[PDB]
């Protein structure tokens, strides 16, 4: 009775009513494999387009944004900010200086004459702004390879960090080409590692020089960035 | 009238433009012309505007389309043409496999995958048998079979780049699906065949 339900039956029981086949699709509504395991580190370049990462200390995690819960409950809206344009973006939040301090000091810190080549390149303030907009207060690091580009570190504060997909997307799609984005820990903490892609390419230059350097003025550098910063430099070193 | 074609492609239209999207408006271009039927065909039943977001049950219309042909005494299976022209991306439903081959015709005939990058003038070609294999190594035997385990395409459009997702759902509670699929057979068994 059951046994012998043929394709064919299906169909025809279908063809006689749609209703009954939209039931059956309605039916099929949960996905196979939303949820994909990740082990660091990772190049967050070489990745599919849609995913959301779920880090957390014991596993780590990707996931896709449709079917990402804290991506749904929240305003899945959100607040779309114009930070479509690297340059515009640029030369859009230089301006606040009072906000962003942590960036300036750490490039300050190291003042190796290499602070110019932190200017050169806009790339990490953007990076830095939207791992801070979707990510929270990050604690910036910047060491010198033997290229002349400087890289660096942008360390995110967290025990299980959710990084949502639309902060992948404008990182990867706006800066990912010209500067490989990567992302591992160190000791305390995820960090998200912006590098010059070899030397194969550099793009884009302005040159404010010392108007920026009379305006850090060297500012104050709280202890507690104190001994993160310098204990980051020296596990950086160490590795 | 000339039911014998017409009725048939009217038919194989209304499948489509029913099950293929869930909801929302699908933006579908629908064929007039007897060369849908001909050899070596160039033109579409029908041409189908993709979306970002929307979920479009690939594999129930393409089953239900070749139960269909079949039932009419078609010898050829359906095709399937996801293509990437510039400006939108379109599904296109050919009867029978067209004359753009594999040798040098546009950007490879990229076949299935996760996840697919679309560029422009590149194009994913679905076939009788693709489905199947493509749902091999991600479900267990029992579960290879349409009535279990959905083949579906989501479209990630991004101004940057374009991108296919293609999914496999399957049902949560297994016993209400039952209950719909006794519903489907008692149906099947009022109806008469030939
Ligand atoms: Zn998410």
């Amino acid at each position: 009775d059951r046994s012998h339900f043929s394709l064919r039956d299906f169909f025809r029981g279908i063809s006689a009513n749609f209703e009954l086949g939209k039931d059956f699709l309605r039916e099929m509504n949960t996905p196979i494999h939303v949820s994909e395991a990740v082990f660091l580190p990772l190049s967050l370049c070489t990745l599919s387009p849609g995913r959301c990462l779920r880090l957390s200390p014991f596993g780590h995690s990707l996931t896709l944004g449709s079917h990402c819960e804290i991506c749904i409950n929240r305003s899945q809206v959100h607040v779309p900010q114009e930070f479509s344009s690297t340059q515009l973006s640029f030369f859009n939040n230089v301006h606040k200086i009072i906000p962003n301090k942590t960036f300036y000091v750490s490039l300050l810190s190291s003042s190796p004459s290499a602070v110019k080549a932190g200017l050169s390149q806009p790339s990490l303030l953007y990076a830095y702004l939207v791992t801070g907009h979707f990510c929270g207060t990050i604690c910036p690091i910047f060491s010198t390879n033997g290229k002349g580009r400087l890289i660096m570190h942008l360390l995110l504060q967290g025990t299980s960090l959710h990084i949502p997909e639309t902060c992948l997307k404008l990182l990867c799609e706006n800066i990912g080409p010209t500067y490989e984005l990567a992302v591992d820990l160190v000791g305390d903490a995820f960090c998200i590692k912006v590098s010059p892609r070899d030397t194969v390419y550099e793009k884009a230059v302005n040159v404010d020089e010392d108007a920026i350097y009379e305006a850090i003025k060297d500012l104050e550098c709280g202890d507690e960035l104190r001994l993160q910063i310098i204990n980051y430099t020296q596990l950086i070193l160490e590795n | 009238m000339a039911s014998p074609e017409e009725r048939l492609l009217d038919e194989l239209n209304n499948v489509i433009v029913s099950f293929l999207c869930d909801s929302g408006s699908l933006e579908v271009e629908r064929c007039s012309g007897a060369h849908v039927f001909s050899r070596g065909s160039s033109q579409p039943l029908c041409t189908v505007k993709l979306r970002h977001g929307q979920i479009y049950h690939l594999e129930f219309v393409y089953k239900f389309l070749a139960f269909k042909l079949k039932n009419c005494n078609y010898p050829s299976s359906p095709v399937f043409v996801i293509s990437n022209n510039g400006l939108a991306t379109t599904l296109r439903c050919f009867l029978h496999e067209p004359s753009g081959l594999r040798s040098g015709q546009s950007g490879p005939c990229l076949g299935l995958s996760t996840d697919v990058d679309l560029p422009k003038n590149s194009i994913i070609m679905l076939g009788q048998d693709d489905f199947i294999k493509f749902k091999s190594p991600l479900v267990f035997p029992a579960e290879l079979d349409l009535l279990k385990s959905m083949v579906v395409c989501r479209a990630y459009i991004t101004e940057h780049r374009t991108t296919m997702q293609f999914l496999v759902f399957q049902a949560a509670n297994a016993q209400k699906a039952s209950r719909v699929m006794d519903m489907i057979s008692d149906m099947s068994q009022q109806l008469s065949r030939s």
